[PDB]
């Protein structure tokens, strides 16, 4: 068969991943420009929402040293790929859970609908990669919303999951933190209620 | 018009199959008994047609759709793709690549094919494509099946796809047969064995290419072709 | 010594080369544009001629499944490589003998004189490549014209054939097929009167 | 009735594939976490059905005619033959062999198969037969095609035919897969790799059998199956 | 040591086992004679019962593609091996759980008592083989009855299971379905309440 | 009458010697130039004579006594025995085995042999035998000596015995030559070199068999013959 | 693939074949029972015919050391396999050409029609196997009759020979030898008019 060059293998991000990728959160001085957790400036279009969550390991204990990267469409269903601190909206950002702060937070907008390769609309979703010590190769997941019950029933990706109980682990619960619309999404790495993770 | 600004590397006649290969029965009365006369390359042999402006139908390289009288053909859906380079490793852009093959059961769509495996009403078996600027071509088709033939009393051709490649000149033009990785009929066929060196056989073998497969859809084979090397004339007539 | 990548080996065109290469002649549907046996349209400049011939195997029996490719200069002695069905003249064509039609035909113009690489004129000729079942690597030959005797006598290619009697095997015989000037050329793959074939 | 007069060689669970082989993803949730409980062989485990008088239809072993809708299936015509013996080399006569497979495109005839390769109107995919006195069976069929499945993002099963063999007791019954000689998908499949020893993998590969082929008609493959060795009891209870 | 020919290795029955082995259940046309789930015609001796159960994977979710083979003594404790659709009773049968019916069913008679090879009586039992996608080598288990507590306590096969709580997973619950005595036997492949499986 | 119920495995024409093997000179003008035409097997090719009722004389297989003019032949007294089986290993019973050879000095009893080694007045050089129920045959004779011939200027045939075997059909019939283990003339004989593969040559070399020797009397050689395998027809004409 | 045991290789029958297979011809004393050239006894049913021929090498010279075995059906189309010198007809026989006799003869009856495996009738034929010095493995051929032109034109064997002129080499010419009905069958091993030889 045709063999290509093999991919550089993955290794864990290590406990001190915050030092190279979350300098603020590592409590170290920042540089002029940092890729962080505020995707939408105050005047960006769409519905401004706050996202928060905790990450749990297989014994039920909080993982306090994780790092998360996100990739989402803006409010019109468009991937804004040209990263810039001056854009009203960047489709990419990063957050982290630390000892001080067991919870990660992300400020953004509710994304519009994008079609999959076959032309079928997928439900609004945020793509997440999770990294941490003990995690050898990062975990992919998707944050879906509970107020989009209809678009979620038809999502061709959420329908690829066989067991209806497993689809629910992907659905963030609407709540409110300081008057601001907020969704909570907890990730359970192993065990009971284990979050579904993808491969692509 | 075409100009004599090129020379082509001389063919290695012991790498290609000979003209007389008696196990391939039909070669016996169809092979010259006199020696071939060598002639120096002139503009007549170092030039050839360029098919850039031939008007290809939209489906010419797609055998899952270019015959189609109702549906889809039955058989393993597969992309056969590769690159056409000359012996210096230089891509051959804008060359014509024609192919034809049997159906998944080894029945060919010609009047004289009387084998008992049926015709497939959705399958024709011919395709053509022009390589791109980088020398790549690709077809989508179904993997043909082996078929029996009146050579020895129990001879079966391995699953193959015939290929015709023009190249830049009538000197580079070549007709060949692509075979598939691992087919255990390959070492027994008398037509494959017209080739004497087992390393030359290997070059007719298409490799499974999982990287080019479309998941949940079709697998891919990789077949690269190598035409006579081409060079600029140097120090001729002084 | 210096070894290049080896050339992909040749294989026989096989019995059904008509399905991929002469669609009509295989009695199967054709595509909009087919490379065929009419090199000159009625208004092409030059002497319009009809070429025909048969192909015999080593026992004297007709070869009914061959496929042939020709390459020739226009009437000015110029090779026209930009193939196009809209040109009044193309330098390339294909024709075939089949069960029903034991004979091939070509409609074209008598080519003009071209020089060899040393600047010596060659007589008017058509370059032919023959393919068929039983033929492991195609055979190259040239068609010369019997009304070009004085030019034929001096061609540097035809003077490389050591024995005069073999030169004759390359000379097509002038005749008339329904008021049109025609040249018959029979190829004898093996045996008595074996057609001279070239290597280059 | 059935009598307890035999013992069967204990199975090697390191030769057979283990229960938990995570790359075959469906085995994660369907494998037991507790150890199997070993019990001695009694008449419940050393007897089993004998299907000698099951009434077989005339074409139950022939898949080219058992699903006839006025035509012949499209695909490579093959005979799949072989011999069923126990580990001592003794033939297993009048045993039931059952088989099922995809069509030549990899499409299976079941409501849940939604792969896009079309169903074939003349091909059902199921067959059955009883081994003769000497332990031989044979089926006629079309070579099935590979097919993708949702395991990894680009997994493809190799062409295979599923087998079910009864043997003389429930202690011998076995379900397996036959694979085809030389098929390059074989070493990449997580199901075939549920077997750890490469020598056990070989035992599932059917070999091209030119000797059983019907010239001008169909090729043949040979698959011999070995069931657990059977022996008389000795010195038991004293 | 003496090595004998190695046994052909097992492979999963795969998802579509129904096609070769449960035709009706795969919604395909059947042949004249099928091996199915009715082991006792109405005029057969013994007590007629209905057996039914479901299969669970290790997440608590139903297995809708299983295939089960059974083997049992008749009401007199005799194993009837000559299989035949005209006998009033056959000791073998097959059943399945499909997407339509998540529950398999079997109609038969309560088996009589057979002795083990040492001459000790075994309690009435049914021998079960389970096969499905995800099961690389089939799982053997035995179904005993809750109304035979006396004989179940002396069973020399049930007493090989060390822990008493584990013996309970093999005892089917007597109930009633349409005024017919039935026993329900559910199989848990993995996890809490995991069914005991054997090796012999 | 004979009935068409068997098929014979097609002959491997690359294992047997080719027709044109120019070092063997007489083969140049006695070999066909056109290809053999392949024909399916019918009752004409799959049946053949049976020689059970032929009337064998009592010393037909015993060349030490079958010619006899008043004594014993001069030469190494030997038994040549072996078994005739088919390509499946199945014995071939009641078949006809014929043989003929030179005497101890290499002279053959035919008018045209003008070789100067004398004739032996007690030796004829011919034997026949029918195989037994298990396929065994056996003859007793003296070991032939090598002889020169008119091929190359110093060619010498290794010691050999010509054998002819009928088998169950005309499709199986074969004429061959036995050679003796260790003979240094075997690799230089052009007739033996007509067999291109060295492994096929080994099959004609009879091996010394001390186990079958009669002590104080004669040595023995073992020579097993393998005829085309035979199988029952299956799935033909449907 | 599956490899069976290889067939013993063929070797030429040699110049002295007559000594083991044609005793009289070698001019040696015969045994009581010999396999020879009189297939039919004077009272066997069917049409009595004398066959004869000569064997040529590729230089046009007679082969005077050839040996031939024949196999043919009787007048009703049946193969008589039990060979016995007392039978009226035996389907097998042998003959030979020698220095003395350059020509072989065979006394038999014209074979009736038999079917191929596909139920299609063959024209009447005699199966011939030719052996000699210089032939490494024996040549198979078929003798057909010129006076059976309707059956010959439909024989499914004679129609597998592609070229018509090659079919004629198998058709023996009716003539008269001593006033008796005869068919002459000359064999040409090599060269002009080479006899078709088969592989099966
Ligand atoms: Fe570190
Ligand atoms: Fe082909
Ligand atoms: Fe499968
Ligand atoms: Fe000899």
């Amino acid at each position: 068969p045709i063999e290509l060059l093999p991919e550089t293998p993955s290794q864990t991000a290590g406990p001190y991943v915050h030092i190279g990728l979350a300098l603020e959160a590592a409590g170290n001085p920042t540089r002029d420009q940092e890729i962080w957790n505020r995707l939408a400036k105050p005047d960006a279009p769409g519905e401004h929402i706050l996202l928060l969550g905790q990450v749990y390991d297989g014994n039920g204990h909080l993982v306090r040293d994780s790092f998360l990267e996100v990739w989402q469409a803006d409010a019109n269903g468009e991937y804004q790929d040209a990263y810039n601190l001056e854009n009203a909206f960047n489709s990419f950002g990063r957050t982290a859970t630390t000892f001080d702060a067991g919870e990660w937070t992300l400020h953004t907008v509710k994304p519009g609908v994008v079609n999959n390769a076959a032309g079928v609309p997928m439900a609004p979703h945020i793509n997440i990669s999770l990294f941490a010590r003990g995690i050898n190769i990062h975990l992919h997941t998707r944050l879906y919303f509970d107020d989009e019950a209809q678009a979620n029933a038809k999502c061709p990706v959420l329908n690829l999951i066989e067991q209806p109980q497993r689809r629910e682990t992907l659905i963030a619960k609407r709540c409110e933190v300081d008057g601001k619309t907020a969704y909570r999404f907890d990730i359970r790495i192993q065990g009971e209620g284990e979050t579904v993770f993808f491969d692509f | 018009p075409a100009q004599d600004n090129s020379r082509f590397v001389i063919r290695d006649r012991n790498w290609h199959p000979k003209a007389l290969t008696p196990d391939y029965k039909t070669s016996i009365a169809r092979s010259p008994r006199q020696a071939l006369v060598s002639i120096p390359q002139s503009i007549s042999e170092t030039t050839g047609p360029n098919f850039s402006h031939l008007g290809f139908g939209a489906h010419d390289h797609d055998l899952l759709l270019n015959f189609n009288n109702g549906g889809l053909p039955i058989g393993e859906r597969i992309i056969v793709a590769g690159r056409v380079v000359d012996q210096y490793g230089k891509p051959v852009p804008n060359t014509l690549v024609e192919m034809w093959q049997a159906n998944a059961g080894g029945r060919e769509r010609h009047k004289n094919d009387r084998y008992l495996a049926p015709l497939d009403p959705n399958f024709g078996g011919v395709g053509r494509c022009l390589t791109d600027s980088d020398g790549y071509y690709s077809f989508r088709t179904i993997k043909p099946g082996p078929y029996p033939w009146r050579n020895g009393p129990n001879d079966w051709r391995p699953a193959h796809i015939h290929f015709g490649i023009s190249g830049p000149s009538i000197a580079t033009k070549l007709i060949t047969q692509l075979y598939f990785e691992g087919d255990p009929l390959i070492p027994m066929c008398p037509i494959v064995k017209s080739i004497a060196n087992p390393e030359a056989v290997q070059q007719l073998i298409a490799k499974l290419d999982m990287n080019n497969a479309n998941p949940m859809d079709c697998l891919a084979y990789r077949f690269d072709i190598v035409l006579r090397g081409q060079r600029k004339t140097h120090f001729e007539n002084c």
